[PDB]
């Protein structure tokens, strides 16, 4: 028995190790009907073709949709939302790195999705868009218009804060969001430095730039 | 297609005793404020 | 924190440094609670040649 | 789902549903499965975590016990909560060794009834036991569809026939997507306004308030989204708050439970329903192009005739617990869903809600008030009015003419088996 | 700048004990000149 | 000699009040142990040893199986004597 | 001391000496998360029907406010009440020595009680047993042979195999 | 906690707030150290205030014109602010004007003794007025303003104003109608009128049920504010488990050490105290007058009583020391030496430690009537260690 | 379901243990308030359970002649339970079952760890018992061998 049961923690740990080996520093995503965003591989190449700015002051963007839909105009914005959900949402937050983005898929027969948007202000209530597609406008417009829908909606409750100082403030204290993100660098570099090596870094501080082991000067004239 | 959790699917072939069943049992004042009306 | 040994550079990470204590910290006088009823206090004095 | 908002005060009953073994968690694939249309409520339940099992903490005396034993799909879990259920009650009686005892007049009236139930119960059984065989169907699937049918499916089966009945798919679904809680809420506070000048408070209060939330499945709790109640749901918000908002005394229950029904069967109707539905968005004012404040009327009646359906299962279900005596014989022989929700509402009070339900039933059936027009018409009022203060009055001066009146309209509302 | 006002909060308790004991006496001393005149 | 009985039941309210497994606003004066508070029967062995906790007399084993109601604990206590 | 657990595994020789205890302390560090590495082994004690006390090192590092969270977290993971525990600051070992004390005494009332096992079976007359009792009142000196050498030079392997595994 | 969150999403009662708030700050004694000026300021603020709510009681003359609870709560103020009121209406130093005012509160008083011998007379219910409003009418009617050698008196409508406010304390006492939040019985301040009138009877109200009833009241205000104290100061997690494991122990026994009585955190900050400035000081004086009246009580009763007292002894060892008013806690202290005076096992031990803690941790030097010093003394000297 | 009996006698075995408890707490110092009561609650609600899942599989002259058998089975369950709450009272005097009940009051570690303590707990009574037994005649006889010895 106890043969078995060290193959199958063998086999467990194998499985375990093939999808998150690559990502075991990195926490886990929500495990919701609507996040399936979250915990797929994502292309560097995808993330750099899609580059979205939101205003600095937003922490969280939500977007429900609705599973079944009775409707035709409502199956095809439950569509859309999905599709937004699916394009942009992960883009966001790599780009943006303060702002949480989440999807979730209600099992109601509702025919209007929504996202929600919640600024650094605590004081602030949340804002609620709905998905009102044109039924003439296609898919890849209507994605585009929920997206210019959703940066002009955080760029006004960014706009429209109370105290900007402190939205700022809480800003530089606030962590990132987008640890969970499991991003394959393909070809563009395994680090930082190796993905910008193509430029000048003039970014740097004294104190992590200066070695700290013993014959450090013997080591630099060996390296150089 | 959606979550296939949430997808339905048919049994076909099932077996009685591959039924599971296990039994477990689950194991400040204030003040009062007066004001004279 | 100031070094204790000249030969040992300060490229090295094991390097010993030793505090010396540049102010012994701030001070200042004790004044306990005067007593609404009792603002009077009898003292006696004694001075050698004070005026 | 027999009585729809009689619920009593009483304490929780936790009890542990075993949810599967990590990582193969089969029960709780088959609720991710089947549980589809409660799966707010399912993912509201809390989750407790064993060394290597899984469970989850239901309330047995809430709602959470017959919402499972209606939507299981699964024989082996909804028989456990079954047995669990009588026994707890069994050792609930036994402990108490005190309910409140009916009058033995009222319960003769009642007794004959069964007699003329049992014609229609053999019939009404076999649609549950042909509905058992037919689970090859994407829509609904269970294990072993050509086993003998039981007890405790019975709610699972009756869901299927009245599924079938209406033939509308997803019909609670739908209703629900239009039936907020807080325009449901106005339009029964308008409605009991209508039908009582000073007779009826102000508000519900929050003991009141409390049991209406332990009894009706909460939905979502997003940001945008609002509470929606399915029709049944409804249909039991409004029985409770007609029974706790009428001023009749406490001790003249027989009043108060004949209100009850009253607004039961101002919930059941379809017509009214429809009217004082509206879509969730435009009462929340999100959006303002797809208004559609209107509920679809196909689905209105497909989903009134499902709760329309099955009255002598109801009223076995309801007799069952009458009577103490009775229910130790027929809690695990005759056909009776156990709920603990109908164990503090004992003998006095489920026979008075039997009497005002089969007289309520009546005057629906003979002013034909189901499907006419608009019941807030005052004479419709006015008429509704003086029957509920002439079946008080009468059950408060003489009860032997009330048991015969009861014993007419029971044959009025359920008729013999023709052919 | 926000450091040095810090600093400031923990040096004025110690400048309002001062003030207090200054404008006690003044009270005490306005008291004695009545009951002698 | 005899404790009041408006004072006897003030305790065993709040006692049960304090329990581990009983809600405050499911008490009241006058309920039931296992009716109307939702306790099992060895529970309410807990809360009636917890009453003979803040009331020091002993109660025997006959006494106590038939201390099932908050108003049946206010009875035994007032006639018994030997209360503090 | 066993070796850690590399690649979510730990090694075949520190399975037997796990095996081989009586019980086990779970040494867990909170500046960094529960890892599945981590899960693995805590499933495998329990399989092994074994006892083990969750330690939470370096507590150190926790500020006042966070203490809280945390062993919330270290109490829900299957083994209740983790000790907190610090080894730079030494903090915990009069705590650590509370728990140990039971097992102690267990282990004493065990070895006392198979002695007299033994005793009873080798007034019998089993040899095993005389043989038992005769490699336990013999009281020398331990013979420590040290096997040093060169790196590769197969030491490891010799006593693996002086040893029998 | 944002997902929930967003899915969530001149009156005589401001005329009474203020004289309150004025004597709490006039009285409190961690306001000790207040500036002379503002003492000044403060007491001539309180002076008008007293002297605006007596003018308007006055000038109303009728309990049914403004109410009956503003009245009694009114004149609860005006009693406990007598002096202050005297020397503000006399508006002179003079003993003529001294009995000018005493004769026009005599005068303003009589409306409230009439109502009283009306109510009386009437048999009202004991719905009329709250447990506040009994104990206030309780209060101005066993006054000794009354007989402080023109009033109307009646020996029958005190004890029936006594009956009605046990009444309604036992009322308070069993109803417990909270739906989840927990309140005290009755107010610290009421309390200590309470246990004052029934000093004030102690010739009447030698009845073990009033005693026992009045014990377990100022129990439960005793345990509200110990249960805040130590909501306040509470050991956190990382010695939750050390405590359940070890208990506050040593490691030698013989070190020497001093014996820990409560556990607590390790220092953390200042932890500002949460109940308020006389809180502290009104149950010790309750408690005194508590003891006061039970010193001559039945066993069965008066166990009750020294529980409470422990309780309080309790609070008192968890209330700081700016809060501890050093004449009212010696009186609680000698008192509870004349008690342990008496052989007690198993409890003389504690009860002796928590004494001698709590004398010690305040200024015997600064307490103002040398009686209560001398007292202590003499206690002291006669004090036995336990066997 | 259970019948009143039983009942009745599982009833004064708990409330019989809950004294014994309380009294332990009280004589050696449990630093925990609720201390054993819980574990002690937990595992006899847990034991209880069991029998009463036992006694419903047994219910299906067969089921008379067995409920007779299942009666004995609890009888001999609950004198277990008054030896183990004689063992609890003895315990004080005792510094290792002290530690023992002080680790069970606390709850560290896992459900392995509290039921080595648990069950090794009456076993290392019975250990004391007969260790005194094992000294007193191991003593007796070294004494009646000097004797001999400075006899001859
Ligand atoms: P009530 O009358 O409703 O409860 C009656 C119950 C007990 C529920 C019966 O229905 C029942 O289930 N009876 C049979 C079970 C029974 O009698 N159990 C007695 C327990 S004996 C046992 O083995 C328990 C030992 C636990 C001791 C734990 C040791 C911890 C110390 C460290
Ligand atoms: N802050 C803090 N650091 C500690 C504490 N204990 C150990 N460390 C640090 O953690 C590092 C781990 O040291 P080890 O004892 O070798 O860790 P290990 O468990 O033996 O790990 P491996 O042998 O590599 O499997 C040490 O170098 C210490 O600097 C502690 O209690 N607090």
């Amino acid at each position: 028995a106890q043969y078995k049961f060290i193959r199958r923690w063998e086999l467990q740990m194998r499985d375990e190790w093939d999808q998150l080996e690559p990502f075991k520093g990195l926490p886990k995503p929500k495990r919701q009907f609507g996040n399936e965003a979250a915990e797929v591989i994502w292309p560097y190449a995808l993330l750099l073709e899609r580059v979205v700015k939101v205003h600095p002051f937003t922490k969280s963007i939500y977007v429900y949709y609705a599973q079944r839909q009775s409707t035709a105009r409502g199956k095809l914005a439950a569509e859309i939302a999905r599709s937004f959900a699916r394009e942009f949402l992960i883009p966001i937050t790599f780009h943006n790195s303060q702002v949480y983005t989440e999807a979730e898929m209600l099992l109601e027969y509702s025919e209007t999705p929504w996202v929600v948007l919640h600024s650094l202000d605590n004081g602030q209530k949340p804002r609620i868009l709905p998905v009102a597609p044109v039924e003439g406008t296609p898919a890849h417009t209507a994605v585009e218009q929920l997206l210019a829908e959703v940066v002009q909606g955080c760029e006004a409750l960014g706009a429209s804060v109370a105290d900007p100082v402190t939205a700022t403030r809480v800003l530089n204290e606030r962590p990132l969001q987008n640890q969970y993100v499991r991003v394959d660098y393909q070809w563009f570099g395994d680090t930082p430095d190796e993905r910008a090596s193509h430029l000048v870094r003039w970014e740097f501080e004294p104190e992590q730039i200066e070695p700290k082991i013993r014959h450090r000067t013997r080591h630099v004239l060996d390296w150089l | 297609d959606g979550p296939p959790e949430l997808l339905d699917r048919p049994e076909d072939g099932w077996d009685g005793s591959e039924e599971i069943a296990l039994s477990s049992v689950a194991g400040x004042x204030x003040x009062x404020x007066x004001x004279x009306x | 924190l100031i070094e204790d040994d000249a030969r040992t550079p300060f490229s090295d990470p094991s390097k010993s440094f030793s505090p010396r204590v540049q102010s012994y910290g701030e001070y200042v006088r004790l004044t306990g609670k005067l007593p609404r009823d009792l603002p009077v206090l009898r003292f006696v004095l004694y001075r050698d040649s004070y005026s | 789902p027999i009585c729809p908002g009689l619920c009593g005060e009483l304490a929780a009953v936790p009890f542990r549903v075993f949810l599967g073994t990590l990582p193969t968690l089969a029960v709780e694939e088959r609720f991710l499965r089947q549980l589809q249309p409660v799966f707010a409520w399912y993912s509201s339940r809390k989750r407790v975590k064993e060394q290597a099992n899984e469970f989850i903490e239901i309330d047995l005396a809430s709602c959470d016990a017959e919402l499972l034993l209606r939507y299981s799909h699964i024989y082996y879990v909804r028989r456990q909560l079954f047995d669990e259920l009588i026994e707890r009650q069994m050792t609930l009686l036994d402990s108490g060794k005190a309910p409140k005892m009916a009058e033995p007049s009222l319960l003769q009236c009642l007794a004959g009834c069964n007699m003329t139930i049992a014609d229609r119960l053999q019939l009404e059984i076999r649609q549950l036991g042909a509905a058992k065989r037919a689970a090859s169907v994407p829509g609904r699937r269970e294990l072993d569809p050509v086993a003998r049918l039981e007890v405790y499916d019975y709610a699972c089966m009756m869901r299927l026939v009245e599924e079938d009945a209406g033939a509308v798919g997803d019909a609670e679904m739908k209703a629900r997507a239009y039936l907020p809680r807080e325009v449901i809420e106005s339009k029964l506070g308008h409605l009991t306004q209508l039908l009582l000048g000073s007779d009826a408070r102000a508000a519900l209060d929050k003991k009141d308030v409390k049991l209406l939330n332990r009894m009706i499945p909460p939905d979502y709790t997003r940001v945008g989204c609002v509470e929606k109640l399915r029709p049944f749901d409804v249909t039991a918000y409004f029985r409770f708050y007609g029974e706790r908002i009428n001023n009749v005394k406490v001790e003249n229950y027989f009043k108060r439970a004949l209100w009850g029904h009253v607004y039961r069967r101002f919930a059941t109707t379809p017509s009214f329903l429809s009217g004082v539905s509206t879509y969730w968005a435009r009462h929340s004012g999100l959006d303002a192009s797809f208004t559609t404040t209107t509920m679809p009327q196909e689905v209105a009646v497909a989903v009134c005739d499902q709760q329309i359906q099955f009255p002598a299962i109801k009223f076995r279900a309801q007799y069952v617990y009458t009577s103490p005596e009775t229910a130790r014989q027929l809690w695990r022989t005759d056909a009776a869903v156990p709920l603990m929700r109908l164990f503090p509402l004992m003998g006095s009070r489920t026979a008075e809600d039997l009497a005002a339900g089969v007289l309520t039933d009546a005057f629906w059936m003979h002013l034909g008030l189901s499907e006419e027009e608009n019941l807030l018409q005052d004479s419709l009022l006015l008429k509704v009015r003086r029957f509920v203060d002439e079946v008080g009055d009468m059950y408060e001066t003489n009860i032997d003419s009330v048991l015969k009146r009861v014993d007419d309209n029971f044959k009025q509302v359920v008729p013999q088996l023709k052919a | 700048r926000m450091k040095e006002a810090e600093e400031e909060a923990r040096y004025m308790q110690f400048r309002k004990l001062q003030d207090t004991f200054w404008s006690n006496r003044k009270v005490l001393v306005n008291r004695v000149k009545s009951m002698y005149n | 000699y005899l404790l009041n009985k408006d004072d006897v039941l003030t305790r065993v309210l709040e006692v049960v009040k304090n329990f581990e497994k009983v809600d405050a606003s499911k008490v009241t004066p006058q309920s039931h142990f296992v009716n109307d508070l939702g306790l099992n029967s060895l529970d309410v062995v807990e809360v009636v040893f917890a009453i003979e906790q803040e009331f020091i007399l002993d109660i025997p084993d006959h006494d106590a199986e038939k201390i099932q109601s908050i108003t049946d604990a206010v009875e035994y206590i007032s006639q018994n004597p030997m209360a503090k | 001391d066993t070796p850690g657990m590399v690649q979510g595994r730990m090694v075949e020789e520190a399975f037997r000496t796990v095996e081989t205890a009586d019980a086990a302390i779970f040494v867990t560090a909170v500046d960094e998360d529960i890892m599945p590495e981590e899960l693995s082994l805590m499933q495998y004690l329990h399989l092994k029907h074994m006892p083990v006390v969750l330690l939470a090192n370096k507590m150190d590092l926790i500020q006042e406010e966070e203490e809280e969270a945390v062993l919330d977290r270290y109490n829900s993971l299957g083994f209740g009440n983790a000790i907190p525990f610090s080894a730079r600051r030494k903090s915990g070992l009069e705590m650590l020595a509370a728990v140990l004390e039971p097992l102690y005494h267990i282990h004493a009332m065990h070895k006392v009680e198979n002695d007299w096992d033994i005793e009873d079976l080798a007034m019998q007359g089993d040899e095993s047993a005389m043989e038992e009792i005769r490699e336990r009142n013999c009281s020398d000196r331990f013979i420590r042979i040290a096997i040093v050498g060169r790196t590769n030079s197969g030491k490891s392997s010799l006593v693996n195999r002086l040893v029998g595994f | 906690l944002e997902e929930k969150q967003s899915a969530s999403a001149p009156p005589l009662q401001e005329l009474v707030d203020e004289v309150q708030s004025l004597h709490v700050l006039l009285s409190s004694p961690r306001y000790e150290d207040t500036p002379l000026a503002t003492v000044e300021r403060l007491q001539c603020a309180y002076s008008e205030a007293l002297r605006c709510v007596f003018d308007r009681v006055r000038n109303a003359s009728v309990g049914k014109t403004m109410s009956c609870n503003a009245l009694l709560f009114s004149w609860s103020l005006l009693l406990q602010g007598v002096p202050a009121l005297l020397e503000s209406l006399a508006e002179k130093r003079t003993e003529e004007c001294l009995v000018r005012a005493l004769s026009t509160v005599h005068e303003a008083l009589n409306i409230v003794l009439q109502e009283f011998n009306r109510i009386t007379h009437s048999k009202e219910r004991v719905e009329l007025l709250p447990l506040e409003g009994w104990i206030e009418s309780l209060d101005v009617v066993t006054h000794p303003l009354t007989n402080k050698d023109q009033c109307k008196l009646d020996s029958a409508t005190v004890e029936f104003v006594h009956s009605r406010a046990i009444q309604a304390a036992a009322i308070r006492m069993i109803e417990n109608d909270q739906s989840d939040v927990e309140t005290e019985p009755l107010d610290p301040y009421h309390l200590y009128i309470l246990l004052r009138c029934m000093v004030r009877l102690a010739e009447k109200g030698v009845n073990d049920s009033h005693i026992h009833r009045a014990a377990l009241l100022t129990g439960m205000v005793g345990e509200r504010i110990f249960s805040s104290l130590e909501r306040t100061v509470a050991p956190p997690r990382r010695y939750s488990l050390r405590h359940a494991l070890l208990g506050k122990q040593l490691r030698d026994a013989s070190k020497p050490h001093a014996i820990p009585l409560d556990v607590c955190a390790p220092p953390g900050g200042v932890k500002k105290p949460p109940t308020a400035a006389d809180d502290v000081l009104l149950l010790t004086r309750a408690c005194t007058l508590l003891m006061k009246v039970a010193t001559n009580v039945l066993p069965q009763t008066k166990f009750k009583v020294l529980e409470t007292v422990d309780t309080v002894l309790k609070t008192l060892s968890y209330a700081p020391n700016y809060d501890l008013s050093t004449a009212d806690t010696v009186i609680f202290s000698n008192m509870v030496l004349e008690e342990l005076h008496h052989v007690d096992e198993a409890s003389a031990t504690d009860r002796h430690l928590r004494v001698l803690l709590l004398l010690s941790r305040l200024r015997l030097s600064m307490c103002a009537d040398r009686s209560a010093l001398s007292h202590l003394f003499s206690c002291l000297c006669n004090l036995l260690p336990p066997h | 379901s259970v019948p009143s009996a039983i009942r009745i006698d599982t009833r004064v075995a708990y409330r019989r243990l809950i004294k014994v408890a309380d009294q332990v707490t009280r004589d050696c110092p449990l630093y925990q308030t609720e201390g054993l009561r819980q574990y002690v609650g937990r595992r006899f609600l847990e034991r209880a359970e069991r029998n009463r899942q036992q006694y419903r599989h047994l219910l299906h002259q067969k089921q008379r002649v067995l409920t007779a058998q299942y009666g004995k089975f609890i009888a001999k369950e609950l004198q277990q339970v008054h030896g183990l709450a004689e063992l609890l009272l003895r315990a004080p005097g005792n510094t290792a079952l002290t530690s023992m009940l002080q680790v069970l009051s606390a709850g560290v570690g896992n459900v392995h760890y509290q039921q080595t303590v648990e069950r090794n707990y009456v076993r290392y009574c019975q250990f004391e018992e007969k260790k005194l037994d094992r000294d007193e005649v191991e003593e007796e006889a070294t004494s009646d061998r000097q004797n001999r010895i400075m006899q001859h």
